Order: structure tokens, then C-alpha cells, then sequence
């Protein structure tokens, strides 16, 4: 939830998905024709494309910033996906803004 | 040609499929696939490049090259 | 995350550009200042006073309601969190990385 071994767990929020249109360099990893909270199976742009399996309704994405995983839809939940950085440094995971 | 799956033997259009795939020139099944004959030669989607390389050039059981 | 009935809510941003989409935060922060600033009131632009010795990416201060003393370079965060005096929410902004 905040560190698994070598990987940093980042959580940064955002306003809604269009304010992370503007987030340099992140926002060229996202897939922002996709409708539903991706993560990545490697490194490349537009890399964002795996559906998170039951996920929080106001999580927005996950980013890990190095290596690779298992790369499918619907079946892997955000806690499972913390386990999976693989060498990652850095697990970036985008959140919408609630008020309580 | 331009728009479709670059193993041999597929002809999947790619217009239409998510902008990773566009971009590689490859399938969903072919980027996962074990195995698929590219250009003549037995080669496998490179998960870390997005891009096929042949077979040795993968260790045993590994989707990314060494 | 507790203090007393005072929930304390850590919030981590791109950087602080994305707050100014940020309702109700916008309209709290004063984006002519520089350094992390708390208010000692709910008014528009009232995170105007220097927290103390503030901590690395330490954006703002932000306690939804009440008031409390007011002044610069003399709370420290760690001070201001029992520095609510009847707020139900105090906010901390943080910069990433
Ligand atoms: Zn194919
Ligand atoms: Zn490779």
C-alpha cells in the first residue's frame, strides 16, 4: 500500500481524467479512448489498456514505470496488481477526487 | 500491407484495434502468442520492445528477451 | 489520520497547477505566494500564513472550518494538526516525487 520491497507505491489524485491529459510525462502512457481503469504490461506509449478487475469506482489508472506482467482484462484487482510490479521502482496508480 | 497484422500467415486489419496494437502492426493473439512465423522466420512478440525478435533470442519460458 | 474527531486527509498531486482545477481548494489557496501557507479562517484565499519549517513537497494547509491562530514561521505541520479547534477536515496538499 506504500511499499512492496524495491517498489515505491504512488498515489496521486487528480480532479477527473482530463486533468491527467495535461500530466507530463505520464499522460502518454494512459489510453484515453478506453472507458474503465487500465494498467500497463510494459513500457510503451499508449501501454494502458489492461481492464483492472473490480476496481474502486473513482481509481482512474495504474502506471508501473519499468519491466513487464501478465497482461489481460478483468483479471487482476488493484490489490493483486501491487504484487506484479516485477522490478518496477514505482507503481503510479491515479485516483479521482471525492469529497467524503 | 500497411494496416494488418505483421505475422505472415494473419491478415487481422488493425484499424480498429487499440492504438498499441496499431502502432506494433500486431494482433492481440499474435502479440501473446508462443510463437508465430515473421518475415520467413519463427519469431515471438517481445513484451519489454513491442517487437518480435526470433526464438534464441528469448530465454526458456520468457516473453521478454534477455 | 486522527485527531480527536479531526479526520486529517493527505492528498498527493500532480503538481500545483492541478490544484487550480480543485473545487473547493482553488478558491482557498493564494497562488501568489510561495511556500506551503495554512489559514486561520474560511474566507477565499485565506491559506496565507507560513508553516513552519515545512517539510519537503509540503504544498498547503487547508482546515474546513473554525478558526485558529495566524501566523508565519511559527506552527510546524506536525503542530498545526492539533491545531484544529472544532475542524472536522484538515487537508494536507503534497507534491509528488
Ligand atoms: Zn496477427
Ligand atoms: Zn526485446
Amino acid at each position: 500500500e506504500e511499499r512492496v520491497g524495491d517498489m515505491r507505491i504512488v498515489n496521486i489524485t487528480f480532479s477527473d481524467i482530463n486533468s491527467i491529459k495535461n500530466f507530463q510525462p505520464f499522460s502518454q502512457y494512459f489510453d484515453f479512448t478506453l472507458t474503465g481503469p487500465r494498467y500497463n504490461g510494459n513500457i510503451a506509449q499508449f501501454a494502458m489498456i489492461w481492464k483492472i478487475k473490480n476496481p474502486p469506482h473513482n481509481l482512474l489508472g495504474v502506471f508501473f514505470d519499468n519491466n513487464t506482467r501478465d497482461d489481460e482484462d478483468d483479471k487482476y484487482t488493484l490489490e493483486e496488481l501491487k504484487q506484479m510490479g516485477n522490478g518496477a521502482k514505482n507503481m503510479y496508480i491515479f485516483w479521482q477526487y471525492e469529497q467524503k | 500491407g500497411s494496416r494488418l497484422c505483421q505475422v505472415d500467415r494473419c491478415t487481422v486489419n488493425l484499424t480498429e484495434a487499440k492504438q498499441y496494437y496499431r502502432r506494433h502492426r500486431v494482433c492481440e493473439v499474435h502479440a501473446k502468442a508462443s510463437a508465430a512465423t515473421v518475415a520467413g522466420v519463427r519469431q515471438r512478440f517481445c513484451q519489454q520492445c513491442s517487437r518480435f525478435h526470433e526464438l534464441p533470442e528469448f530465454d526458456e519460458a520468457k516473453r521478454s528477451c534477455r
